[PDB]
């Protein structure tokens, strides 16, 4: 799970 | 339909992870939204074919602060727009927005500020929810932190949303525990706490002003979502909440047939009346808005595509969807605002773009 792509 | 007529992007090149157009501009100004990113705040007009003109940013002296959400509001005695500022500081400053001057700031959260809401009836009444697990209600009129909601049966992981339904009586919440809660501040406690907080003045008395700790929801579900809520918002009496599972889901507390203001805190049935689906949305702090009337809702997903809901129909699962690409768009859109007359649809991405499309 990431906050960003 | 909406077509894009302009794009421009911010020096610093860090994400712009809120944008919001002032509700509150005067009649005859032009359109002005506020973007947020890296260390700053920064205002920009809408003009004639697709211009947008720079104004003047806010930059924080600290230059490890990173800005997450603005919210406007304005102040009550004079008229004149104000924009409240936060993030991974945990201060809320207030920006006088013609000069962007820091008017005041307020310190209390143990770590960032994730959102910031403005009471849809009260300009003074600025909701913050913050990475330290609780929700604050602050009065920026006497400069009052109201109440605090949190506590264990609280939100046990970051709060990442929240949103006042229309009358500003209760506030839905959100986070990082995959839970959607319910604070009623209607109550008679909160009200009259409200009520105090208006008289309070530090000059005319001894005492510190007591804020309420809220530890208990009126409401609360993890049946929505199986992953970090990061979005909320009123429909209503219905709720619009996403996740980061590619969904938009429209519920209700309780059974179908059961009033909002009856539920009880112990209350474990909801109701999902429609979900909206879209895709490549898999990462977190990604926020979807909607027009000032609430007749559609607007989300971007983390490779630059626009998705734009029609919700004036029937009934919520009958939204009607329609999007909206450039080849040039391809980072990811953390937030979008509408115009206040819905005009303008500014969205700004993690490449420190901004996009604007015209109806």
């Amino acid at each position: 799970l990431q906050k960003y792509a | 339909s909406f077509k894009c007529v302009n794009s421009l992007k911010e020096d610093h090149n860090q994400p712009l992870f809120g944008v919001q157009f002032n509700w509150h501009s005067k009649e005859g100004d032009p359109l002005v939204f506020a973007t947020v990113g890296s260390n700053r705040v920064t205002l920009y007009e809408c003009h004639s074919q697709g211009e947008i003109r720079l104004l003047q940013s806010y930059v924080d002296a600290d230059a490890d602060e990173n800005f997450y959400t603005c919210a406007w509001t304005y102040d009550s005695n004079t008229s004149h727009p104000l924009l409240a500022v936060a993030g991974s500081r945990g201060i809320i400053r207030i920006i006088n927005p013609i000069t962007m001057q820091c008017i005041k700031h307020y310190v209390g959260h143990g770590n960032a500020i994730n959102e910031l809401k403005f009471h849809p009836r009260d300009p003074n009444l600025l909701l913050s929810v913050s990475k330290d697990h609780a929700l604050r209600l602050w009065n920026i009129q006497t400069d009052t932190l109201v109440a605090i909601f949190g506590g264990v049966e609280g939100h046990r992981d970051e709060v990442l949303s929240a949103d006042y339904d229309l009358l500003g009586e209760k506030i839905m919440s959100c986070g990082m525990d995959h839970s959607l809660k319910l604070w009623r501040i209607n109550s008679k406690r909160m009200m009259n706490a409200i009520k105090e907080s208006y008289d309070y003045n530090p000059n005319k008395t001894n005492r510190p002003f007591i804020s309420q700790k809220i530890h208990f929801p009126d409401f609360s579900t993890r049946d929505i979502h199986r992953n970090y809520v990061d979005c909320v918002r009123w429909l209503g009496d219905l709720i619009l909440s996403k996740s980061c599972e590619n969904a938009i889901v429209c519920w209700k507390p309780g059974k179908m047939e059961d009033d909002i203001d009856k539920i009880k805190p112990s209350e474990s049935n909801v109701t999902i009346l429609g979900r909206f689906d879209y895709s490549q949305c898999d990462i977190w702090y990604m926020r979807f808005s909607m027009d000032f009337w609430q007749k559609m809702l607007a989300l971007g997903n983390q490779v630059g595509k626009l998705y734009v809901w029609d919700l004036e129909v029937e009934d919520p699962h009958k939204a009607k969807c329609t999007t909206l690409t450039h080849h040039k768009c391809g980072a990811a859109i953390r937030q979008t605002s509408f115009s206040r007359d819905s005009s303008i649809l500014i969205a700004v991405c993690d490449d420190a773009s901004i996009w604007r499309w015209d109806r």
